[PDB]
């Protein structure tokens, strides 16, 4: 499978972006998606996650500004970020795993978000 | 409104007899509720004409109902399958003045079709009903591979499941041949003698010149067959006394279509109701769709009733069948047929003059002869049975025991005299033992004689299935059983619920366990040492024994069986030495035979004491007629107590 | 010279396909034998219309021999096909769904030579894909539909002698007859998951419609159904539930003249070996059989030097009942959208799978819950946890 990421640009701090990742499967239903963040200098990171039965889960470190939605009945899940602040420069990525498959860690280019003065 | 009925005919003649019926459904009722009206059609020197024809006068009008009937030629099956299959396309359901070719019946091969006259395959189960009352219980049946012969094979299936009788004997013959000789001696050793025929008439006529060739045919032979073996060329020679029936009505023709047409009058009054009726199919122009109502035509018309008429009162079978009716049983007095008998399915009724045997004693043909002699079969078990090499002169040394009196002994053969390797030996020796003087015992008590065989290879008997079949054939001496080989074992044979499935025990008459023998960490089943893998003791059994399925029917114990089919040997002495030699560690197998091991031999220490319990018991073929004797006598061994004494004899005083 | 026709009913593909046929045969050859074509199609199609054609073609040409196909998937044309090809003596052979629905076969006398998967090679698949994820094969239920005796009496035999798992338990029957929630009493009698089913188009919407009713279109079952069932078609009936499992031979990939070029083939390769090895004449009827059928009688027949053909990288060797033994079947679902799409390919005796694990997706919406299914993670460690390679 392939995926396609997308929605980044520069924007003011506190300001607000709409990144979306979208792959082409005729079972989207289950398919864990989550978001990958990598800065210069420091390890790959979590942000948000979704799970298959319709759970929540968000990382304490940047918590409450940014949010996780899928659609079911369209195969994209976008990522609703807000409050923009410049510890959140870093180029964000988008993942699935399981429901068949291997070699589990899948990649797409990377969109980079700027946030600065 | 106007009701139309459709018949396909073969006559031009009693065309009157069609018209005189649509006149008697006009008479039966006529208050303009329901009309009838008829169509006719020729008979058929071709098919492609007459199936055009056929579909011209579907379009005529708003066919219902269509009626065919027998041919003049040996075509089989001429006139029923063009408008068999025709009228299905559209599931019209038809009627079958007569016919009787069992392919018709399997609603799996052609649509719904309904038959006024039972089929060939419900008549076996009407003889079988006769020889029920009359007593037999060893049958033979003979049937050829057509779809004649599946049919009957399939009914008499299911007519002997219903008292799982097991009928013995399922030998066929190839059809359309000749110099068949080989199926009737095949046959002739079944101890039984009663055969059923069924086939045509010429197969008939060189069955019975090939049974007239081998001399089965005089007396202490009984054998009946169906209708289609008494007509024609196959009744132009024949023994005498043949027992055979007839059909209840016998080419009646046109009554039959006249009780047909009452019937199918009555369905449709009663049908007169549901709520889509629309309307039957119409056209062979773009009326592909299907027939929507067409099953529930089907089921009200199979379950509906007519009682007043020469057929008489109906409830057709599940597939169509004539249900129950009448039958006559004839007889051959001098080549000249005449009546016995009437049989209404469900019972016999003799009512004619008495009905003479082709031996022509009027004695009750009960034969079942008991024969004197039985098959024996054995296996090498150290403790009851000794392989004894004879002299010179013919006879194995005499030897007085204990008491001077001489100890009984046998003259057994069968083996190669070495197991491992022999491309072909069959030498005589000597057997002597406790199952041999046992043996002699039971026969002296129910007088008949034996003769003694050994197995082939050597092993106990295991269901296996490998290859080359789709079954677990029994190796050795149980499927030796099995095949027809032998007759009975006598051997120290455990029961178990596999072999218990398919033979027959008696009472048994020693009881045992499985024990451990050790030679001079060992305790019961309960240690780790035994409960998990370890090089210091090394198990093992005999391969296709009891042990190995019993340790193959428990999930708990996968390491031990795997552990176990690593490796394992094939004998009984052999493992015994090779402990002896300090080579093995330990092993299982039963109790009496390592125990008596144990103390007849040096140094030899048994350990521990038996975990499973079980007996030894003399098994037969299921269903045999020596059940009864057998557990008596082995009960009035057991009140006068000499088994005790030849257990004295044997494993008591080694003095 | 010998003759084939191409029949086409009620569509709009065979202009060109008639044509490309043609041109096919020439080059495909490796005999120096001769070939000669010709095309025809119908509307809607009636047994009248069918059996009119043949003998006009015939008595026309002079017809050695035909190839048939036709849709719609009827039983009847089926039926009405061999029977018209056992007294003319002349081997046809039909290749499309609609005539390759499968039959009990007829008297050796035919010479038909059916082109589809067996009853027992369709049904031992479909026990053999049970191996994979779900274990146990719990229900059967069937109607009367013709063929059910050979069916459920072999999975019988099969699941009682391999002693691994299969613990089958019910198996029930329904009456049609009795068109009422009485056949919903007997089909509430099964609590399981994996339920097969072996009837009818017509009947299987209706089966379909009353378990809905009561709940079985639930997320935790799973429907197995055979070639038959609804597999001659692009547009899919109502009622069914999204998610089926069905292995049909439909080959959504294959073109009809990539089946006609093997099937012509067939025709002339196997009469070029009989033909060439004892300069045999292919002596054909003077007409459609009223009375000159019986000279020919004598003659031998194609069927031992038929049974075998070769080339085209497939053994395509017959069999006694006419069903192959190197078929091309496949196995296909229902979509979320209603388009059927492939899945995984059978060939060389073996489950190959595009997925690994069940994919588990819904039914018909507004019936979702949704909540079951864990999935669990664990280490191999100390004897809490011990790890083995596959017997
Ligand atoms: C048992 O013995 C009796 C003794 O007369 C004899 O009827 C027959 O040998 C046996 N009977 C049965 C029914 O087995």
């Amino acid at each position: 499978v392939q995926l396609q990421e997308s929605g980044g640009g520069l924007v003011q701090a506190g300001g607000s972006l709409r990144l979306s990742c979208a792959a082409s499967a005729a079972a989207a239903a289950a398919a864990a998606a989550g978001w990958y963040r990598q800065a210069p200098g420091k390890e790959r990171a979590a942000a948000a996650a979704a799970a298959a039965a319709a759970a929540a889960a968000a990382a304490d470190s940047v918590k409450g500004r940014f949010t996780i939605s899928r659609d079911n009945a369209k195969n994209t899940v976008y990522l609703q970020m807000n409050s923009l602040k410049p510890e959140d420069t870093a180029v964000y990525y988008c993942a699935a795993a399981a429901a068949a498959a291997a070699a589990a860690a899948y990649w797409g280019q990377g969109t980079q978000v700027t946030v600065s003065s | 409104k106007i009701v139309n009925i459709g018949a396909v005919l073969s006559t031009r003649k009693h065309e009157q007899m069609f018209r005189e019926a649509v006149n008697q459904a006009n008479k039966r009722h006529g208050s303009w509720k329901i009309q009838l009206n008829a169509t006719s059609v020729t008979h058929k020197p071709n098919a492609i004409q007459m199936a055009l024809s056929v579909c011209e006068d579907l379009i005529s009008s708003q066919v219902y109902a269509i009626l065919v009937s027998h041919p003049p030629t040996p075509n089989d099956h001429f006139t029923p399958t063009p408008v068999s299959y025709t009228a299905g396309f559209y599931r019209i359901p038809v009627l079958g003045l007569t016919t009787r070719m069992s392919i018709y019946s399997d609603k799996s091969i052609h649509l719904s079709f309904l038959r006024t006259v039972p089929p060939y395959s419900h008549q076996s189960s009407v003889w079988f009903e006769m020889m029920r009352v009359y007593s037999w219980n060893h049958i033979i049946l003979l049937v050829s591979d057509d779809h004649e012969g599946r049919a009957a094979q399939k009914r008499l299936e299911t007519l002997l499941e219903e008292r799982e009788s097991k009928a013995e004997k399922v030998l066929q013959f190839d059809p359309g041949t000749k110099n068949v000789t080989a199926l009737l001696m095949e046959a002739k050793e079944l101890e039984a003698r009663v055969i059923i025929l069924s086939a045509s008439e010429d197969d008939a006529a060189t069955v019975y010149r090939a049974a007239a060739m081998l001399n089965m045919t005089g007396s202490g032979y009984v054998w009946l067959v169906g209708e289609r073996e008494i007509s024609g060329n196959a009744l132009r020679y024949a023994p005498d006394g043949i027992l055979g029936l007839q059909l209840i009505n016998g080419k009646n023709e046109s009554a039959h279509i006249s009780d047909a047409v009452g019937v199918v009058a009555q369905a449709v009054h009663e049908l007169l109701e549901k709520e889509n009726i629309t309307d039957p199919p119409r056209g062979c122009v773009g009326n592909t769709n299907i027939w929507k109502t067409g099953p529930l035509f089907k089921r009200v018309l199979m379950s509906s009733k007519y009682a007043d008429g020469v057929t008489g009162r109906v409830e057709f079978n599940e597939d169509g069948d004539r249900k129950f009716a009448n039958y006559s049983i004839m007889n051959l007095q001098n080549r000249k047929l005449v009546q016995v008998g009437i049989y209404n399915g469900t019972h016999v009724i003799p009512n004619d003059r008495k009905i003479i045997w082709p031996g022509g004693e009027t004695e009750k043909p009960r034969g079942y002869q008991m024969s004197t002699r039985l098959k024996i079969v054995t296996i090498h078990q150290e403790p009851f049975v000794y392989v004894k090499p004879t002299l010179s002169d013919g006879t194995c040394k005499e030897e007085f025991t204990v008491n001077g009196d001489p100890v009984k002994k046998v003259i057994c053969t069968g083996p190669n005299d070495t197991s491992p390797g022999s491309p072909r030996h069959t030498v005589p020796q000597c057997c002597y033992g406790f199952c041999i003087d046992l043996l002699i015992k039971l026969a002296r008590t129910m007088n008949f004689t034996y003769e003694v065989h050994l197995v082939a290879d050597g092993k106990f008997g295991t269901q296996e299935r490998v290859n080359n079949s789709n079954k677990k054939e029994w190796n050795g001496m149980m499927g030796e059983l099995l095949s027809g080989q032998a007759d009975m074992i006598v051997a120290p044979l455990t029961i178990n619920n596999e072999r218990a499935q398919y033979i027959e025990f008696s009472k048994p008459f020693k009881y045992q366990g499985l024990t451990i023998l050790v030679k001079k960490r060992i305790t019961g089943i309960n240690d780790p040492r035994l409960r998990n893998p370890s090089d210091k003791f090394i198990y093992a059994t005999v391969k296709q024994s009891s042990v190995d399925i019993y340790f193959r029917r428990q999930v708990e114990l996968s390491t031990m069986y795997r552990h176990m089919e690593k490796h394992n040997y094939e004998s009984a002495a052999e493992a015994i030495q090779a402990v002896r030699d300090n080579k093995l560690h330990a092993f299982i197998w039963d109790s009496a035979v390592l125990e008596f091991e144990a103390s007849q031999k040096c140094d030899l220490v048994t350990t521990g004491e038996l975990f499973f319990r079980s007996g030894f018991g003399i098994g037969m073929r299921k269903d045999s007629p020596w059940k009864q004797n057998v557990s008596l006598s082995i009960l009035k061994s057991h009140e006068n107590g000499f088994m005790e004494d030849l257990d004295k004899t044997w494993v008591r005083y080694q003095e | 010279a010998l003759n084939i026709a191409v029949m086409l009913g009620h569509s709009h593909d065979v202009t060109e396909r008639e044509l490309r046929t043609l041109w096919g045969p020439e080059q495909a050859a490796g005999l120096p034998l001769d070939v000669n074509v010709v095309a025809l199609l119908m509307n809607r199609t009636d047994p009248k219309s069918l059996i009119t054609h043949v003998c006009d073609l015939m008595s026309g040409a002079r017809i050695h021999g035909l190839v048939f196909g036709d849709d719609t998937d009827q039983e009847a044309v089926a039926q009405m096909l061999d029977f018209i090809s056992s007294h003319t003596f002349v081997p046809i052979l039909g290749i499309h769904g609609g005539a390759s629905m499968i039959m009990a076969d007829k008297d050796p006398t035919s010479t038909f030579f059916q082109f589809g998967a067996s009853i027992q090679q369709q049904a031992t698949v479909m026990l053999k894909i049970m191996q994979d994820y779900d274990w146990h094969v719990f229900s059967l239920v069937t109607t009367i539909f013709p063929g059910y005796r050979e069916f459920i009496s072999f999975v019988k035999t099969t699941v009682d002698n391999s002693f691994v798992g299969w613990d089958m338990q019910n198996v029930i029957t329904l009456d049609t007859s009795f068109e009422d929630a009485k056949t919903q009493v007997q089909l509430k009698k099964i609590h399981s998951s994996v339920i097969l089913l072996y009837s009818s188009k017509d009947e299987a919407v209706l089966i379909l419609s009353e378990a809905r009713s009561l709940g079985l279109t639930g997320y935790d079952f799973f429907w197995i159904v055979p070639s038959l069932v609804s597999g001659n078609t692009e547009l899919i009936p109502k009622e069914f539930p999204s998610g089926l499992i069905s292995v049909s031979y439909d080959d959504w990939d294959y073109s009809l003249e990539a089946r006609v070029r093997d099937g012509i083939g067939i025709l002339t390769t196997a009469a070029s070996s009989m033909l060439e090895k004892f300069s045999y004449i292919p002596e054909a009827k003077a007409s459609c059989y009223g009375q000159m059928e019986r000279p020919e009688v004598p003659m031998h027949t194609l069927h031992p030097f038929m049974v075998n053909v070769t080339w085209d990288g497939k053994d395509l060797s017959f069999t006694e009942e006419g069903y192959q033994v190197h078929p091309r079947l496949v196995v296909i679902v229902l979509n979320k959208d209603r388009e059927w799409e492939k899945v995984g390919k059978w060939e060389n005796h073996t489950l190959s799978l595009r997925h690994a694990v069940w994919p588990r997706y819904k039914s018909f919406s507004d019936s979702e819950p949704d909540d079951n299914h864990l999935s669990i993670v664990t280490l191999e460690e100390a004897p809490f946890v011990i790890v083995e390679d596959i017997d």
